[PDB]
C-alpha cells in the first residue's frame, strides 16, 4: 500500500390505540430520526417537573376551507402560556424538552382532501420588505394563534411605519425551497379517505445540550393542504383542525427572577 | 544536503489535491462533539427519500401548488393517457428539481433502479383501476393502452389501496448513464392509462386529485462530481 | 464487482477548494484622499453561492478548514517607471483585538496574532484551521434572536436585534497589506481566497435553495418562478 | 537525484510555523540553570490569583486610590443596591484591567467558574448583614432585593466574619464564551443589597469602606490566542 | 503518531506566637513562593556570622495619619548601618542573604483602617524628569529612613540643578502598573479590626547564586493604606508603624579593604 | 472529555514571531554627504511594545531564539534606468569586535563573525540562537547600578552610571549592507526582523504595564489616566 | 533493486463434413480470435429462443463476373427480416448473438479465381460527399441485398438533393486502409482450384455485454475478388455466390411494443 | 514524485552552516599523514602557556 507519515503535531494539519401522558389520554406514530426524547447524559441542579409539565395541552381550533393556504407554529413558543411549563420557562435561564404533536381532523366518507404536516428544525422564515432580517420579536413569536401562509409575495411598501412581519409563500415553504422536497423533514400525511389524525414524536435537537427557551425556538410545525377540500357538489365547506402538544423529558436550570417579554 | 531533483508539477495549485499544511492556531482545545439526531454519512441517503413530483407544469399552473396535482374524473376520455414522461432523472423538467434530481445535478454519471409512488386523494366511495407502464427505449413512445401493456406494467385498484408503487429496474447497455440529455443513453418512458373508469355514487364529488413521488433504491450510484446549473450569481456583496 | 458509493461520501462531496473572497490592495504614494493601501475582510462563506448552497443541504455541521491564497498583480499606468517584487502581509484579527487604522501602525507587529508573509511569484499560500466553534457544532440556521425586549425597558431599542443572527462579530477579520514602500508607479493586486472543508460531519438534512439568495438570511426578493413549462402528456 | 514535487505553500513564511533552522553559534557552552523561586508553568496560574477590583469608577474617583473603595454607612437607603455590575471578565471596565482580565484580553474564548471576595474594613464595634446575589442572563437586571433573592445569593454577617466569598459557577448554553461584548454569550449580573443595616455604637465612625477581589478557579480555560488592545505605539525609537 | 527526526547537532536548532532568632525574640506568617531561606548548595571560603548578623534590627518608627500615601524601603540597603551585617557587606565583594520582615501597628477597637504590605523582587521605580534612568545612587539608596509615595506626578522642571529623585505614584505603584494587581507579589493585609501585625519570610531571589550587596538591591518593601485611617469623629488621627527585619542564612565572600560609598 | 489548558502554556504563549526591528538600507552612488549604504542596529527587544509587554509579565526568563528576516526593495526615481537582483549581507558583531566604517572595508571579510548572504526574491532568511546569558537567567528588571561612587573619588563623574542598567554594550549589533555595486538608479530596501522565543522558562510573575512606555526603563511621562468612567450601580 | 513507494491514494496517480444447427444442415472452419460464442456469464429475465432463431438463413444469390469489384453486408442488419429473429429484435430493447457464416461458390476445374472473405468488427464505411458523417440510416442499413464496392471515388456533386450514400473503394477497403492488410481481420480464401466454400464462426464482440440490435451493427462481412474470374478463352463468365448465416447463443431483453423503422 | 513543501530559509547561505556538497575531484588518492611533534587539539592549550607581560608601557 501507499506510504504516509504525518509530520505536524496538529490533527487539522493532517491530510484528509390510546396514548397516556401524565393526567392526559388521547384515543401509526412517527418518531423523528428514530430517536426518542431523553434526559441529558452524565457527560447547578436542574429542575424537572415530572408530571406538572409533561402533559397534553390543546391549542385553539382552526378552520379548513376551500381557500385555506396553510398554518404554522413555533415551539416552544406556542406553549409559553400553558400551565406551569411557561412559568418554568420564564423563571429559568436554560431549558430543554422534547415534544409529542397530535393533529386531529375528522370528516365523512363523502369528503376528500389531504393535509401534510411537517416538523422542521430551525425553521427560519422570510420577511416582507427589502430590508434583510428586519422582522421583530413580537411578530416572530405569535404564540398559540400562530400564523398563515400566502399564495404570493406581498411586499410591504411603507417606509413610514414598516410592519416587520413574515411573508411566507406556500409553494416556497416560506424559506425559498420547493414544497415537494419538504418531505425530507419528518412528516405525516392525513388523507380523509384513510385516516383522521397524525402523530409525531420530536426529540431535542440543537447544537448545544441546553439553551434558552425564550430567545430561540427549536421546532416549527407546518400544516399545508396538498389537495383542496371538497364535499359533494357544495360551494362552501369548512371543517375544524385541532392540535395537541405534550412536552416530554423537560429540564430547566438557572433560577432567578421572572422574565416578562413585551408582546405588543 | 540531500540531493533532490524537482519534477514537473512543482509549485502548482490543484484544487483537488490532498496534502498537509501547517496549523496557524497550535495547541487549540477543540470543543468535544455530542450525539445529535439526524447524522448523514452519504449523499445517496438523501436520494432514497421520496419527494413529490411537479407533474403538471402547464403555463397557468407551474410555480404553484396545483402543479403537484393531477386531475382525475369519471367522465374522462378512457382512450387517452393520464400522464406521460421520460426516464431522465436529472434533465427532465418534471424530475430535475426533485431531491434526487438536485443531488444528481452535482454529478455526471448515474446508475441504478428507481421507485415511483402514486397516491389517490379521492373519497372512500370512489372506485376504479389504473395501469402504470414503463417502456424501455428503442421504439415509438406509447400512445395507447395496447402499446403500453406490452412493456412493464402494474395494475392498481383505487378502492382496495389508496397508494401504488412501481419499481423501474436498471436495464441498460452501458454501465453508467449521463445526467444530461443524450440519445445514446436514453432511459425509456413512463405512461399511465385507465384500465377501468372511476365510478362514484350520487352526492359524491366527480373530480379528484392524484399525487406522485419518486425515490432511489439501495443499488444506486453516482460518479464524477461537477457543479450544478441551478444556482448563479451576478454580483459580489 | 458491484458499483460503489465512494465518491458520494460527505468528505468526497466537500473535497474541493471554493473561492469565498476577492480582495483588492493597492501600492502607491499615500495621499489625503481615500486609498486601498490596506484591506480588511470579514470572514464568512456567504459572499459566494456555490459553497453556501452545498453547505446549506444540512442544518448542523462540524469540520476543520484549509485556506489557500492566490495573489495576482498588475500595473495601471505606463509613464511612471517600474517596480520591484512586493511582499504581502496577511494578519488574522480575532474579535476584541485592535484593528489597524493605517498601513504602518503598531498593530502590524503581530506579537500574538498569527500572520503570513507572502512573496510574489512563489507558490500560493496555504494554511489550516481547526474547529473553533463555541458550541458543539456550527449552526447554518438559527431561528431566534440575541436579545429579548422587556416590558420594563425604557425604550424599544434596548431589546432590538436582527432576526436569525447570533453575534455581531464572528470569527474575526483578515487584514491584508503590502509591506513594501511605494514605487513611483502605482501597482494593483488581487488576493483570492479558496476554502476547503476537511473532516466533515453533518446533521439534519435540508432541502436545497431553489431561488436566488438575497442577503445573509433566507429572504427572497426576485425570480420566484424557477420551473419551466411542459406538457402533461408530452414525453 | 531523488525525484521530488513541490506542493502549494512552498517558500512562504507563517509566523506560527514550527520548523528546524541552522544554528549560527555551534558548539556553544550554555550556562547551566539554577533553582530560582517563583517558576511559572501556565498563564492560568496567574488568573487564579486574587486582585482588587476598581469598583468605583466615578468621574472624580477613577484613576485614583479611592476607586478601589466602596462606601458603607448606617444611614444609607436600605432599598437601593450598594453595587451592581455584569459578568464580563474581559470587557467590563471594572473587570477588564484586573489580572484575570489582562490575561483574558490575550485570548478569544474563555470558560470556567469565578470566585469573588469582599473585605469589610470597618471597626470591630460595627455590625450588619449583606446579601450578595448572582443572576443568570435572560431576564431584567435586578433592581430590588426581592428580585435579587430569587437567583443565587449569599448572606454575609459582618460582625462574625470580616471577609466573604461567593463562587459563581459555570452555567452556559455554549461550551465557550467570547471575551468581547456580545448578547449571544452574556454571562449574567452581580448585585449587592442590605439584608439588615449597619449598626454602630456611640463614639464610633458611622462611615466605612469595603474592598473587592476576583479570581478564577481550577476549572478555567482559554482558547485562540490574540493580541490585546491595552498597549499601543505611535513611533519607533 | 507523527514522525519527527532532528537533523542539526545543536539543541537550539530543534523545533519547539513567639519567634526567636539569635538574641532577639518577638511575640499567620507568609512564606514567599513557599521557599524557606537556605545556604548555597554544593554545586574561596565564604564567611558566615551565624548569630552576629542573623537577628532582628528595628528601623525608625513612622506615623500614619489621614493624608499619608505610603512608604517604601529597599533591602539590603536599609540594613547597611546595622551592627556587623553592614561591616560584612562593606568588607566583602559578594554577599547573599534572606530576610524576615515584621510590621507592627496597634490601635483600638474604635479605629478603622487597612494597610497593604508588599514584597517586590527587583523593585525599580520611576524618575522625576524627562531624562531617562537619570536617578542618582544617593537618592536611590535612602537607607533606614526610606521614601514616600505621592498622589500625582510632579515633574522636576529645573535644568540648572536637576534633583535626580524618584517620583512614585500611589495608584501606579511607582512603576507604571495598577496597584490592584500588586497582590500578585507576596503580600499581607493588616486590618485593624482583626489583627495588628504582619510577617513575611523572603528567600534569596536573583539570576545569580551570589551578587554584590552594594550596587544591587534584591528586595523592595512597600506599605500603602488601602483604607483611610479614622477614629470616632476626630479631625486628626496619628498612630505609629514600626518595621523589624532579620537577616537569615547570610554568606559573604571576597574579603578586601573596606568600601565607603559617598552618601551625600 | 474535559477542557484542557494546552494553549495557555508558556511555550504556546510565546510561540509566535514578533517584529523588533525595521532597518533601511540604500544602494546608490557613494558621495561626500551622509548616506545609508550600510546600517548598524543594536540588538534589543524594547524597540517595540507587544513582545516587550508579553515578556515583562515575569521578572526572570531563560530561552533560545529564532530570528527571521524579510526584505522588501523598491525604486525611488524613474529616469535613471533599471537594476539587477541584489544580494544582502548581514553580519553579527559581538562586543569588542571591530565595527565597519564603510560599506567595503576589511571588516566584511567575516573570518570569524557569522554572516548571512541573502538573495532578493528568495524565501525569508532564518537562523536560530541558543541561550547566551552570562548569568543563569535573563534579567528583565535590575534594581541597581554598575558603579558605586566613593568618598575618595577625585570627581563625581568617576562613579556615575545609569540606573537599572547592567552593561553599556549587550549582545552586540547587526550590520547590514548591499554587496552589489551601485546601479545608475537608486534602490531602497527595508529589512524586517521577527523574533520567536523557544524553550522558555520564566520566574517571578509581575503585573503588566498599564501606561505607555517611556524609554528602556520604567519611567512614565504622559497618559496616566487609563481607566474610563462607569456607574457604581450601573450594569 | 530500486526503491519505490506510492504516495497518493488513487491508482491513477501511480507511476506506470456436415454441420447441423436446429432444423438446418449444411454438407476447415475458422473461429474468430479462438473464441466460441457463449451466453452471458453470471456476472429482468432474458428471452432465448433456443431453436426458433438459431438456424441457418440463406440470403439472395449474387453473380460474380469479370467486372465485379466486391460485396459487403452488415450484421445483424442483414437478418432483420428472417423469421422470428427479426421479431425478437424489434420487440426488445437489448439483444446479443454470435454468428456462423458460410459462403458457397462452385465452379469447374477449368475455371480460375480467388475470393477473399473478411469479417470486420465495427466496420465503418466512408461517405460520398464533402460533408462528414452525413450518411443516412436507410442507406447505411441495406439489409439482405447489401452493397457493392467501387474502383474509384465518385463525389456526389449535388447540393440540391444529396444522396447520402456510402462510396467504398476496393483497394482502400472502403475505410482508408490498404486491402493487403485486411488479413489482420478474421478471413478466409476461396480458391477455385482447391475448395469451393468458406466458413467462419464469429463470437459477440462489443464494448458492452449487451446492446441494441437496431441502431448498432456489430459485424461486417466483405467479399472481394483477389484474382479475376476466367474460363477457357471465353469473353464473358458468370457464376453464383451464396451466403448462409446462422445465429448462435442469442439473448434478448427489454420487452415492449414493436419497433418499425422507416426504410424508405 | 514525492510531494514536498519548501520552508523558510531555503536557498540562503549561512556561513556557519554544516551541510554536504559534491566533490570536484573524485577518486583522489590522499597522501597519508605522519606523526609530527607539536600537535594541538584545543586553543585553550595555547592560553595555558606563560608569556611575558609588557608592564612598563611608558611613552619612551
Ligand atoms: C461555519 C463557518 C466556519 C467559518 C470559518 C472559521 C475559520 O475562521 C478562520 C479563518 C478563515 C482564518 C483564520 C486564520 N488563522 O490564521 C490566519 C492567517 F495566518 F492567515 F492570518 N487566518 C482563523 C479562523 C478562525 O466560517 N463559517
Ligand atoms: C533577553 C534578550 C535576549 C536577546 C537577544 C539575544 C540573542 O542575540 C543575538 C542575536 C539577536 C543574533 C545573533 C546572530 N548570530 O548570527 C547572526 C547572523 F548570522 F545573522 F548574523 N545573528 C546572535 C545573538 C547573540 O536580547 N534580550
Ligand atoms: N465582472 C464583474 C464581476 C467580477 C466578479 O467578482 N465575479 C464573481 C461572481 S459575480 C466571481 O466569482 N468571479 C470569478 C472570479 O473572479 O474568481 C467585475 O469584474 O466586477
Ligand atoms: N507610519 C510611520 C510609522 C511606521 C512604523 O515603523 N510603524 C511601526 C509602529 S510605530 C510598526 O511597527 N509598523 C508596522 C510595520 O511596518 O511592521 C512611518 O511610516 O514612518
Amino acid at each position: 500500500n501507499y506510504t504516509t507519515i504525518n509530520y505536524y503535531k496538529d490533527s487539522a494539519s493532517n491530510a484528509a390505540l390510546q396514548l397516556t401522558i401524565g393526567n392526559s389520554t388521547i384515543t401509526n406514530s412517527v418518531v423523528a430520526y428514530g430517536r426518542w426524547p431523553e434526559f441529558i447524559r452524565d457527560d447547578d441542579q436542574p429542575t424537572e417537573p415530572d408530571v406538572a409539565t409533561c402533559r397534553f395541552y390543546t391549542l385553539d381550533t382552526v378552520m379548513w376551507g376551500k381557500e385555506s393556504k396553510g398554518w404554522w407554529w413555533k415551539l416552544p413558543d406556542a406553549l409559553r402560556d400553558m400551565g406551569l411549563f411557561g412559568q418554568n420557562m420564564y423563571y429559568h435561564y436554560l431549558g430543554r424538552s422534547g415534544y409529542t404533536v397530535h393533529v386531529q381532523c375528522n370528516a365523512s366518507k363523502f369528503h376528500q382532501g389531504a393535509l401534510g404536516v411537517f416538523a422542521i428544525p430551525e425553521y427560519c422564515l422570510a420577511g416582507d420588505s427589502d430590508k434583510q432580517r428586519y422582522t421583530s420579536y413580537a411578530n416572530a413569536n405569535p404564540g398559540e394563534k400562530g400564523g398563515k401562509f400566502y399564495s404570493q409575495f406581498n411586499r410591504d411598501t411603507a417606509v413610514t411605519s414598516p410592519k416587520r412581519e413574515f411573508c411566507p409563500v406556500d409553494y416556497l415553504l416560506g424559506c425559498g425551497v420547493l414544497l415537494g422536497n419538504a418531505f425530507v423533514y419528518p412528516h405525516q400525511i392525513i388523507n380523509l379517505r384513510t385516516n383522521n389524525s397524525a402523530t409525531i414524536v420530536l426529540p431535542y435537537v440543537n447544537a448545544m445540550a441546553i439553551d434558552s427557551m425564550v430567545k430561540h425556538n427549536n421546532w416549527g410545525i407546518a400544516i399545508l393542504p396538498l389537495s383542496p377540500l371538497d364535499f359533494a357538489q357544495e360551494s362552501s365547506v369548512e371543517i375544524p383542525i385541532t392540535v395537541t402538544i405534550a412536552p416530554m423529558c423537560s429540564e430547566f436550570n438557572g433560577l432567578r427572577n421572572v422574565t416578562a417579554p413585551k408582546f405588543q | 544536503g540531500l540531493p533532490v531533483l524537482n519534477t514537473p508539477g512543482s509549485n502548482q495549485y490543484l484544487t483537488s489535491d490532498n496534502y498537509q499544511s501547517p496549523c496557524a492556531i497550535p495547541e487549540f482545545d477543540v470543543t468535544p462533539p455530542i450525539d445529535i439526531p439526524g447524522e448523514v454519512k452519504n449523499m445517496m441517503e438523501l436520494a432514497e427519500i421520496d419527494t413529490m413530483i411537479p407533474l403538471n407544469l402547464e403555463n397557468t399552473k407551474r410555480n404553484t401548488m396545483d402543479m403537484y396535482r393531477v386531475t382525475l374524473s369519471d367522465s374522462a376520455d378512457l382512450s387517452q393517457p393520464i400522464l406521460c414522461f421520460s426516464l431522465s432523472p436529472a434533465s427532465d423538467p418534471r424530475l430535475s428539481h426533485t431531491m434526487l434530481g438536485e443531488v444528481l445535478n452535482y454529478y455526471t454519471h448515474w446508475a441504478g433502479s428507481l421507485k415511483f409512488t402514486f397516491l389517490f386523494c379521492g373519497s372512500m366511495m370512489a372506485t376504479g383501476k389504473i395501469l402504470v407502464a414503463y417502456a424501455p427505449p428503442g421504439a415509438q413512445p406509447p400512445t395507447s393502452r395496447k402499446e403500453a401493456m406490452l412493456g412493464t406494467h402494474v395494475i392498481w385498484d383505487l378502492g382496495l389501496q389508496s397508494s401504488c408503487t412501481m419499481v423501474v429496474p436498471w436495464i441498460s447497455n452501458v454501465t453508467y448513464r449521463q445526467t444530461t440529455q443524450d440519445s445514446f443513453t436514453e432511459g425509456g418512458y413512463i405512461s399511465m392509462f385507465y384500465q377501468t373508469r372511476i365510478v362514484v355514487p350520487l352526492s359524491t364529488p366527480k373530480s379528484m386529485s392524484m399525487l406522485g413521488f419518486v425515490s432511489a433504491c439501495n443499488d444506486f450510484s453516482v460518479r464524477l462530481l461537477r457543479d450544478t446549473t441551478h444556482i448563479s450569481q451576478s454580483a459580489l456583496p | 464487482q458491484r458499483r460503489s458509493r465512494s465518491e458520494s461520501t460527505i468528505e468526497s462531496f466537500f473535497a474541493r477548494g471554493a473561492c469565498v473572497a476577492i480582495i483588492e490592495v493597492d501600492n502607491e504614494e499615500p495621499t489625503t484622499r481615500a486609498q486601498k493601501l490596506f484591506a480588511m475582510w470579514r470572514i464568512t462563506y456567504k459572499d459566494t453561492v456555490q459553497l453556501r448552497r452545498k453547505l446549506e443541504f444540512f442544518t448542523y455541521s462540524r469540520f476543520d478548514m484549509e485556506l489557500t491564497f492566490v495573489v495576482t498583480a498588475n500595473f495601471t499606468n505606463t509613464n511612471n517607471g517600474h517596480a520591484l517584487n512586493q511582499v504581502y502581509q496577511i494578519m488574522y484579527i480575532p474579535p476584541g483585538a485592535p484593528t489597524p487604522k493605517s498601513w504602518d501602525d503598531y498593530t502590524w507587529q503581530t506579537s500574538s496574532n498569527p500572520s503570513i508573509f507572502y512573496t510574489y511569484g512563489a507558490a500560493p499560500a496555504r494554511i489550516s484551521v481547526p474547529y473553533v466553534g463555541l458550541a458543539n457544532a456550527y449552526s447554518h440556521f438559527y431561528d431566534g434572536f440575541a436579545k429579548v425586549p422587556l416590558k420594563t425597558d425604557a425604550n424599544d431599542q434596548i431589546g432590538d436585534s436582527l432576526y436569525s443572527a447570533m453575534t455581531v462579530d464572528d470569527f474575526g477579520v483578515l487584514a491584508i497589506r503590502v509591506v513594501n514602500d511605494h514605487n513611483p508607479t502605482k501597482v494593483t493586486s488581487k488576493v483570492r481566497i479558496y476554502m476547503k472543508p476537511k473532516h466533515v460531519r453533518v446533521w439534519c438534512p435540508r432541502p436545497p435553495r431553489a431561488v436566488p439568495y438575497y442577503g445573509p438570511g433566507v429572504d427572497y426578493k426576485d425570480n420566484l418562478n424557477p420551473l419551466s413549462e411542459k406538457g402533461l402528456t408530452t414525453y
